């Protein structure tokens, strides 16, 4: 009357418990899966003998220590997380609307189908935690129910409810790294203590926080300087593969008419102080994509609230 | 060893902060949360472009005394 399991964090080291057919696995051991389920409130028996099981509490420092090998440095609370929310979002789905791949309207997830499609432009990227890149490399091959609960887990997302599909995307790019080349140099100067440049490399010269078009971004800047005075920076090099700028939603006209310099750009429907609706957008052809959430229409002129905007390359220089 | 950061508002006001370069920043964050009447849930960090993520130490950010934060409201879409 008593079956062993192989609890296990990476699939590759495993560890045994003896069990009992008495108490339940959320007394004996702690929140388990099995097969992509919650077992943790059943009670063990003869089906489950033999099998492995993904233990999300309770770990032990040799299994805390290959998750944080395999997730980077996470949280406690982040397994329980990510587990329940790869099983809760098992009913969504992914369907390609105009040639491309859209994340369907369910519990509120039109921000995540901003992020997924933002990021599926975006075709030279890789994750430097393990799984995330492999979460991400099978969201590119046609399952992505463990990308779309990753990023959930990593941005503190809480489950049928709507977010900041900036606030996401940034900080799913943070975790990333680009495949080529890539500069960014600031020139700070104040009248006192002197003139200072700063250089960014990578993927990080290819994301901000603060201005949404290419003009803002190189306009002069001026804030408090260290020693009182007010100290001034402006981009003097710039040279990316892509740039996406993000800002508070912004009233636009965007129109095929002028051919704009952007690719694709994210929308936020409604007021910003109460709960609204996200679209994504590419343009191609001349004409306007517009994608909500598993639904597509195109359109020549949009007067439209931008938040996020993605830009091609950035050959720049001055000063 | 504490050193004084600056956070700003969405409507322009920066205040002043006493903290740690390793306290993280969901400790900046309660900070904010309560000199302004917002909570952690309702807004997010920026410096110089990038956002701050919160399990992390204010060092590995490069903040310099009179550094400027920025808050950014967290959209519920
Ligand atoms: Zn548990
Ligand atoms: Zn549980
Ligand atoms: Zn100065
Ligand atoms: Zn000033
Ligand atoms: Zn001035």
């Amino acid at each position: 009357l008593t079956i062993e399991v192989l609890v296990t964090v990476d699939g590759v080291n495993f560890r045994t418990v003896v069990l009992n057919n008495k108490n339940t696995y959320r007394s004996q051991l702690g929140c388990v899966f099995f097969n992509g389920a919650d077992i943790s409130d059943t009670i063990p028996d003869e089906k489950q003998n033999g099998h492995s099981l993904y233990l999300a509490d309770n770990l032990t420092a040799d299994e805390t220590k290959a998750l944080k090998e395999l997730y980077g440095p996470v949280d406690p609370t982040f397994l329980h997380r990510f587990y329940s929310l790869k099983a809760a979002v098992h009913g969504w789905k992914m369907v390609v609307c105009d040639k491309v791949r859209s994340l369907k309207l369910s519990d509120n997830n039109c921000y995540l189908n901003a992020v997924i499609m933002t990021l599926d432009l975006l075709k030279d990227i890789k994750f430097v935690i393990p799984a995330l890149q492999h979460a991400f490399m099978k969201h590119k091959g046609g399952d992505s129910t463990d990308f779309i609960a990753l990023i959930m887990a990593y941005g503190n997302c809480t489950f049928g409810a709507p977010d900041d599909a900036s606030r996401l995307l940034h900080t799913v790019l943070a975790k990333a790294e680009l495949c080529c080349s890539a500069r960014m140099v600031w020139r700070e100067w104040c009248n006192v203590c002197g003139i200072k440049d700063v250089v960014l490399q990578g993927l990080k010269a290819c994301c901000y926080v603060g201005v949404q078009t290419v003009e803002d971004l190189r306009a002069r800047m001026t804030y408090v300087c260290q020693c009182g005075g007010e100290r001034h920076r402006q981009l003097v090099e710039h040279t990316t593969p892509w740039l996406l700028l993000s800002g508070t939603p912004n009233e636009k006209l965007v129109t095929t008419s002028t051919a704009p310099d952007f690719v694709a750009f994210n929308v936020f429907q409604g007021i910003e102080t109460a709960v609204g609706h996200y679209v994504h957008a590419r343009l191609k052809g001349g004409l306007i994509l517009k994608f909500d959430s598993g639904t597509v229409s195109k359109t020549s002129d949009w007067k439209c609230k931008v938040t996020d905007v993605l830009f091609p390359g950035q050959k720049y220089s001055s000063d | 060893e504490p050193l004084s950061i600056l956070v700003r508002n969405n409507k322009g006001r920066s205040s002043t902060y006493e903290v740690r370069l390793t306290q993280t920043v969901a400790h900046l964050k309660q900070q904010v949360s309560g000199l302004e009447g917002v909570q952690d849930d309702l807004f997010w960090l920026t410096f110089e472009g990038k956002p701050l993520e919160d399990q992390l130490p204010l060092g590995e950010y490069g903040l310099k005394p009179l550094s400027t934060v920025f808050m950014n409201l967290r959209l519920r879409g």
